[PDB]
RNA sequence: GGAGAGUUUGAUCCUGGCUCAGGAUGAACGCUGGCGGCGUGCCUAAUACAUGCAAGUCGAGCGAACGGUGUUAGCGGCGGACGGGUGAGUAACACGUGGAUAACCUACCUAUAAGACUGGGAUAACUUCGGGAAACCGGAGCUAAUACCGGAUAAUAUUUUGAACCGCAUGGUUCAAAAGUGAAAGACGGUCUUGCUGUCACUUAUAGAUGGAUCCGCGCUGCAUUAGCUAGUUGGUAAGGUAACGGCUUACCAAGGCAACGAUGCAUAGCCGACCUGAGAGGGUGAUCGGCCACACUGGAACUGAGACACGGUCCAGACUCCUACGGGAGGCAGCAGUAGGGAAUCUUCCGCAAUGGGCGAAAGCCUGACGGAGCAACGCCGCGUGAGUGAGAAGGUCUUCGGAUCGUAAAACUCUGUUAUUAGGGAAGAACAUAUGUGUAAGUAACUGUGCACAUCUUGACGGUACCUAAUCAGAAAGCCACGGCUAACUACGUGCCAGCAGCCGCGGUAAUACGUAGGUGGCAAGCGUUAUCCGGAAUUAUUGGGCGUAAAGCGCGCGUAGGCGGUUUUUUAAGUCUGAUGUGAAAGCCCACGGCUCAACCGUGGAGGGUCAUUGGAAACUGGA
């Protein structure tokens, strides 16, 4: 555009959007209002664990339905081989969407709160909440 | 002593002191104007006259200037 | 009142002091009127006093009062003697 | 309330407030009386003005009013006198 | 001082988004964890708060009481408006920067001058009689002061007469020259003469210094799917009011004032120095340190005071909590700790006033959760370890084209070291003083005491028996984390068989998987290593620097035309833009350069540089603007 057009109507950058919107909101119970805080993880309670089929891929991918501490419902993936989760489990939820699973944008942290570490894991244990053997 | 700010402008009601505000990003000069409610004493000036004003102590809720001299008659 | 006093600088267990003219109500390390020197009590050999003598007498003659330590510093630099001599004369 | 010197300050404030109220009231009475006496040209309008000026100066010395307010009050009577 | 790569196709070149490699954090989480230094540590609930501490001091202002020269409660003075916390509100002269006040106030401090005369009456304490569970309240008497109040003296302050001179309009500086009017205090010492006199204190006046107040230019977030707003509103007169100007308030008069240069409304936000990122232009943030503002359970007021409409004061209203003997009473951690709650998440109910600073005091000193330190946490940065030298292919693991290869000089073996660690011995600085005691000198004195200044002697360390140093003994206690198809440094075997699982992207797995899981090996880092979240970069992907619109997204269907933007040649003139000096200012800390101290380094300190679209002022005249 012309300089005069830019003076009349300046440039405007596109607004960036967050990939984990449920983590960036808090809840004040006393005032019954939503805040904006940018948390790295959120506590939550498992409403419904289960499995889901992928979008070329084929498997039974384990996940849980979680009500986060800010009263938001999300689908969180359970990484690793075997888990100890069920209804009413207290879990820590972090960011990171799992491709091939539509509607699952978060991960459950292994080895935090009620979720156990992966059993028998020996490589990359810190990603799966497993203590060092022996 | 000390100097009080002086302006020159045109009466818009019986003073407009149009100035330039250079654009911060693009560098183009853009005209802007500010109306200075001023004290004329004996209602001497009229609409369109180009007048000189000087800063004074507050004279009313919005008057901070006194008309000192008329420059170009209406 | 107006004071000539020491504001603390440096780090833990390693104090360094600037000599400042400040309002008594100002916080120790905050707003000052004018710095007039430094003072290093932990230096290797000499406490390293660095007073601006012309500035110190202007404030002393203007009613600024030193703290106890600053009075000793100004005395060690002869400023207190010149202040008393100039007051009588 | 809680602090010993704050508790004492409540008492000394009340004592000062009682003295200040009396002296302000008397000073305002004399000023009003002197103001009226001017608006009618009484025989003792000079004595009433001198009394009002005396009390206004004593109030300013007592910090009951500012010196600037005392000067403003003094002029209003004296120009009208 | 500027790096790219993957991904649309059978293949291509474009366009275009997406993703990745970098830096950073008040981080959190997972696995792991040796030390030292320096820093940092409730970002959420301005949620509610148990308990302790965070503001006193002065007996050289005063009376009394109790004790044997001391002390207690009280009166009185000063302080409690600082220091400390927090960021709720605020889009505003709140803040930044630059100015103005001829419209301002200022305790304590300093200097100068003139004074400090003469009377009086209260009242707390206290004693006594009561009333109340308590908090506390009544009656009777008593009494002091540097408490309070009369009178005298004091004018630069006020009124009027004027005058001279000057300014930026209101005006201002003097010169008078009359009329009213305004103060004060003693304490502790010396000499003694009960007179004089020292220090501190007191009054008035004038300056200085300090602090505060008001006004103005410019700068300050979104939303127009917010376009009308205002009626004390805008101006005037008068009065009132204030430290002060002013619709600041009221009365009357007039109908103005603001707005498309965005008024108003809604939402969001304390602002700045700084901080992160970036080649820069920019973009992002305001925790910590410093400046300014605002707030103190919510809302409204005022009192005292130099200063408050007052965090640990008062009054009132409200919500809530606590005691009650039901009449009544009490409270406010956004001080330091600490608790509960919320949360992914953020510490000890520690030590000391030794240092610096502050209040009170003549001083000794007292007070000081400011502050100086210690404690906890790999939260960050920096430094040092977890051994070193020699040592030919041992066993064991893994692979094997069962020859071998590799882990690997790695291990063991031989010597060596003690940073660290343990035990013991020594052990700084940080401390300057003040007081007191002597001398000397200056002012003053009639002289002395005292005061100022100088020298000499004296006491004082929370940390802490810490840092550090010395000796002995031992490689003995001290390595983990992620990755290895490509981007991208580093590959093999076995198990599994589109399962289990992996995944930032391309995608991998359906019986010979370098991508799943494990193992060996390797790579990258290392007391850390990874993951997540968030911001800048890469992104020229909002393009001023630095992009586009025939067919990729993009020319309004087309006129007329308002505001605005832009505008042919020459001469003279101006000086707003432009250019070029001067002056002032842009605090300190920070960044960058230099140097110095920390064993180095972090860090600390010192000296510079930088940063304005800043203001004021002197020049130039080509270009833009004005005539
Ligand atoms: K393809
Ligand atoms: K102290
Ligand atoms: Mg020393
Ligand atoms: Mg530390
Ligand atoms: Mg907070
Ligand atoms: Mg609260
Ligand atoms: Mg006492
Ligand atoms: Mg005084
Ligand atoms: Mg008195
Ligand atoms: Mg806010
Ligand atoms: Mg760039
Ligand atoms: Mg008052
Ligand atoms: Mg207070
Ligand atoms: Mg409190
Ligand atoms: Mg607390
Ligand atoms: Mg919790
Ligand atoms: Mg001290
Ligand atoms: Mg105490
Ligand atoms: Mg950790
Ligand atoms: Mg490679
Ligand atoms: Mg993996
Ligand atoms: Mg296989
Ligand atoms: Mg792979
Ligand atoms: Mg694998
Ligand atoms: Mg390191
Ligand atoms: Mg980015
Ligand atoms: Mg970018
Ligand atoms: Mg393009
Ligand atoms: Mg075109
Ligand atoms: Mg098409
Ligand atoms: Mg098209
Ligand atoms: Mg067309
Ligand atoms: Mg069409
Ligand atoms: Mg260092």
């Amino acid at each position: 555009p012309t300089i005069n057009q830019l003076v009349r109507k300046p440039r405007q950058s596109k607004i960036k959007k967050s990939d984990s919107p449920a983590l960036n909101k808090g809840f004040n119970s006393k005032k019954k209002k939503f805040t904006d805080l940018n948390s790295p993880q959120k506590r939550g309670v498992c409403t419904r664990v289960g499995t889901m089929t992928p979008k070329p891929n084929s498997a039974l991918r384990k996940y849980a339905r979680v009500r986060l501490s800010n009263n938001i419902e999300i689908n969180a993936y359970i990484p690793g081989i075997g888990h100890n989760l069920q209804e009413h489990s207290v879990v820590l939820v972090r960011g990171g969407r799992v491709k091939d699973l539509p509607g699952v944008r978060y991960h459950i942290v292994r080895g935090a709160l009620d979720t156990s570490g992966v059993d028998g894991r020996r490589q990359g244990r810190s990603l799966y909440g497993t203590k060092k053997p022996k | 002593r000390n100097d009080r700010k002086v302006y020159v402008g045109k009466v818009v009601s019986d003073v407009l002191v149009e100035t330039y505000k250079t654009h911060k990003l693009y560098g183009k000069r853009v005209k802007y104007s500010k109306k200075y409610k001023t004290h004329d004493e004996n209602n001497s000036a009229k609409l369109g006259d180009i007048v000189k004003i000087q800063e004074t102590r507050p004279l009313s809720a919005t008057k901070r200037f006194r008309l000192v001299e008329i420059v170009e008659e209406s | 009142a107006v004071k000539i006093r020491l504001t603390r600088l440096g780090s833990k267990r390693n104090p360094f002091y600037r000599i400042v003219v400040a309002d008594a109500r100002s916080p120790r390390d905050g707003r000052i009127i004018e710095q007039i020197g430094t003072y290093n009590p932990t230096s290797a050999n000499a406490p390293e006093i660095k007073v601006d003598e012309a500035l110190a007498l202007k404030w002393l003659n203007d009613g600024a009062k030193p703290t106890d330590t600053v009075h000793n510093i100004l005395s060690k630099e002869g400023i207190m003697k010149k202040f008393d001599e100039q007051k009588k004369a | 309330a809680n602090i010993k010197s704050a508790i004492k300050r409540v008492k000394t404030t009340e004592k000062a407030e009682a003295r200040n109220i009396s002296q302000k009231s008397a000073m305002r009475t004399a000023v009003k009386n002197a103001k009226t006496a001017v608006s009618n040209n009484a025989d003792n309008k000079n004595e009433l003005v001198s009394l009002a000026v005396k009390l206004v100066d004593k109030a300013a010395q007592s910090n009951l009013i500012h010196s600037n307010k005392a000067d403003r009050i003094k002029s209003q009577l004296m120009t009208a006198n």
